């Protein structure tokens, strides 16, 4: 039991009910193993509000820090993924990645045309995103604009505007740079200082089910 | 573009 | 005199985008074969709002009557499924089936919890369900209560209250009772009289993709 463990997992594609299950499974593994943290490499272009809210909640109740890492280069945490990022203990972005564009919608027509929701539901998600940002000490002005302006930011813009905490090219740089940082939200009632000196990195493989279901959603 | 709703 | 072709298809489980694809596929086949009607045996606990609205729209554009049949016994057209019924040319229910229970929620949470829908979403769905009822000469008063009271009805109740047109034990009894009925919404701008004298019934198989997706669901 005299080890320091960081888990790394991968989450890719639409945020659905199934994505909740993955988040729950990986975070649960890390908790049961008393990990110092879990890093989630996140690449998601969109998803559902309900699954997103359930994931933020599961991260809020996590017994270990959850670091959302927008990875690999070219990844995005757009739409539902931005809320997940904003709801977490720390956000890192890889070079060539994107955060933002969070406008809520009722979905897509037969055309593939955009079905915007009523004005008051936009206001509801503005409130929600402002809440997540203020609870984690992040820029709620820019967060609001993720919705009202469909604003999208590069990693360096995200850092300068005080939306994320780290820009890192890989897991190793991420660990080096986030070492000694405080979580932006508590872990079990307490803001925690990340201890990543002498850490063992453990990669959690996506299962066959994860890949199959992701690939089917994909199309 | 978060998609919002369902019914019960 | 003339032999009238009627297609029968089964649609089961949660209303999603795959469900839209099923409705689209089954209705197209029937339109191309110049069918008198397509009956859809529907059993759904609910689902997604956008896919539901896409399905209602597909049914409005249908060049043939679409009959929603809540079947087999034990089935329901709850939540999103009720809007589909209300948006169709005729509704039938088997004994022991259910319709209604349409109070929108943002979704289900972790531990039996539910995420409440803001009043705007609720009002928006009240307007929409009342409109579908009015357009199809169905009880708009009762349809609102599907939402405001999470009202759910038996087949006998649904008929009595002017929500559905037919209570039938199988395809046989359905065709016999609905023969001579006018569709509740138009088919290409005219309210059609159903001719179920001299009928050939054809059952439509679900495709590979249908079977795969739902078998992943059963697990
Ligand atoms: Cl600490």
């Amino acid at each position: 039991l005299a080890k320091n463990i960081v888990y790394v997992a991968q989450i890719k594609g639409q945020i659905t009910s199934y994505t909740y299950d993955q988040f729950d499974r990986y975070i649960t593994i890390a908790e049961q193993d008393n990990a110092e943290a879990i890093i989630i490499e996140l690449d998601t272009p969109g998803g559902r509000a309900d699954a997103m809210m359930n994931i933020v909640q599961r991260i809020q109740q996590s017994k270990i820090p959850v670091i959302i890492y927008v990875y690999p280069p070219g990844a995005s945490a757009a739409s539902a993924g931005t809320y997940i990022a904003l709801g977490s203990h720390l956000i890192a972005m890889a070079p060539g990645t994107s955060i933002g564009a969070c406008r809520p919608i009722l979905g897509y027509s037969q055309n593939g045309s955009i079905i915007e929701a009523p004005p008051a539901i936009t206001n509801y998600f503005i409130a929600y995103i402002k809440s997540l940002a203020q609870e984690s000490g992040r820029n709620a002005t820019i967060a609001e604009e993720f919705i009202t302006k469909d604003l999208s930011l590069t990693p360096e813009e995200a850092l300068k505007y005080g939306v994320i905490e780290v820009v890192a090219r890989d897991i190793n740089e991420l660990l080096k740079k986030s070492n000694g940082m405080k979580t932006k939200i508590p872990v079990n009632g307490r803001y925690v200082t990340l201890n990543f000196t002498n850490v063992e990195v453990r990669y959690l493989a996506p299962s066959f089910k994860d890949k199959l279901i992701s690939y089917i959603t994909d199309l | 573009n978060v998609i919002v709703l369902m019914l019960p």
